[PDB]
């Protein structure tokens, strides 16, 4: 596991 | 207007006594924090911006600064633990949970995203998010007759956040949070969006990665057939977590394992076991190993589904890590199978690939193999076929590898190895 824990928002 | 500001301009605007100036500088901060390409998260933190952004979360009167600051704080929380910790330390959690009730869908989605980054940090922030009451308002966002009416990126985000509330293990999420979330998770699992599916399966995989009681909570929701269906999906991002979940379920009790068998999982394994993605092949073989660790009637299902040749094929040629799971699957099969199942296994050609793997510079696979060999010899004893098997092992060069394994400097290797040579060769 696994897919990302955290996500940066780059776009609206 | 708000492209390429310096941090000190941002500070200057945020510190102005002017809500619009603050708004503009927050948006500048957000546009900075959106350029990764290494966003200046530490610069923003070091500027003391976080408490100001957090206070702008509460500016109901100014929806856009709520949003910009939510977004900025989201992106800070996306960083290292220390960066997420800065956001949390600012009081962002309750402020983000308040924004979940926002009438602006883009703002409540932002608050969802932020809370997912925070929960995504690990158990402690996950559980802190849960203590602050995130789950009701998160779940309430999905309390619609039909998930299809929700914006896709929106649903995907909720699903993702909720999966991070399901995630991590020391400790696992609170049992009551898991129970509260599971019904919505079961529903997202039937949703027709590949990303919502991927993340639902991941959430389910996290929930089944635990003790049997945890596996049971999920198995009881009746999800196993849907997991099995997802396992057949063409999207690798769905297959990967459906299989992790299925795999986790079969490390449970034989009764939980049987649910996966009854759901028709074994019919997918010819594919999975030959899957071109080596991760799927490894995990399918691992899953196989925890089904062959089951009851003889479960081993029988493995046999009946035609899966033993697929185990032989994985044992013959796979990435090493998959071959090692296959070795496990075979030991478990041989330790638990009837004599007839074990004979069957040999008729499928287990011996030569098993012997070829004694050449591996990996001490646990040798012990797993020797142990499978012993189990097979033990079945051959029950039939007086120890000679016929000894010859087989000798013809494929297996005796040479067992003989050379007394010169091996490991307590159980030379012991089981000498035991076999002395006993049969």
């Amino acid at each position: 596991d696994g897919p990302t824990a955290k996500k940066l928002k780059t776009e609206q | 207007g708000t492209v390429n500001w310096s941090v000190e301009d941002i500070v200057k605007g945020i510190n102005s006594n002017n809500l619009e100036s603050q708004l503009q500088a927050t948006q500048a901060a957000r546009k900075l924090l959106s350029r990764e390409k290494q966003p200046p998260i530490d610069n923003i933190i070091r500027a003391g911006l976080i408490p100001k952004f957090v206070s702008f979360l509460g500016k109901t009167d100014c929806s856009p600064i709520q949003f910009e600051s939510a977004w900025a704080l989201t992106n800070i929380a996306s960083g290292t633990s220390e960066q997420t910790k800065a956001v949390v330390d600012g009081g962002a959690i309750p402020a983000f949970i308040s924004l979940l009730a926002s009438p602006h869908a883009h703002i409540s989605e932002q608050a969802v995203w932020a809370l997912g980054n925070i929960a995504g940090d690990g158990s402690a922030f996950r559980d802190l998010v849960i203590k602050h009451g995130a789950i009701d308002p998160l779940l309430a966002l999905l309390a619609v007759p039909d998930l299809s009416t929700l914006a896709c990126g929106y649903l995907r985000n909720l699903t993702w956040t909720l999966s991070n509330l399901c995630r991590n293990k020391n400790p696992a999420p609170p049992l009551d949070a898991v129970e509260q979330i599971l019904p919505t998770l079961v529903r997202l699992l039937h949703h027709n969006d590949p990303e919502v599916l991927a993340d639902s399966c991941w959430a389910i995989s996290y929930l089944t990665d635990g003790p049997n009681e945890r596996i049971e909570m999920v198995v009881k929701k009746g999800v196993v057939p849907q997991l099995v269906k997802l396992l057949g999906a063409t999207e690798l991002p769905i297959v990967t977590p459906a299989l992790r979940a299925i795999g986790n379920i079969v490390t449970g009790t034989d009764e939980q394992t049987q649910k996966v068998i009854d759901a028709g999982a074994l019919a997918v394994f010819p594919s999975l076991l030959t899957n071109p993605k080596t991760n799927i092949q490894k995990e399918a073989t691992w899953t196989m190993s925890n089904i062959t660790a089951g009851r003889q009637d479960q081993i029988q299902q493995v046999v009946n589904h035609g899966l033993v040749p697929f185990l032989v094929g994985v044992l013959s040629k796979a990435d090493f890590k998959t071959q090692k799971e296959a070795a496990w699957a075979i030991t478990n099969y041989t330790s638990g199978g009837t004599v007839e199942q074990i004979v069957y296994l040999v008729h499928c050609g287990i011996i030569e690939p098993l012997m070829n793997l004694l050449s591996a510079k990996d001490t646990k696979i040798i012990q797993v193999i020797l142990d499978a060999i012993s189990n097979i010899f033990q079945a051959a004893e029950k039939l007086g076929e120890t000679e016929k098997l000894s010859i087989m092992i000798e013809e494929c060069g297996g005796l040479d590898k067992i003989e050379a394994l007394q010169r091996h400097e490991n307590e159980s290797v030379y012991k089981a190895s000498l035991n076999l040579i002395e006993k049969y060769f």
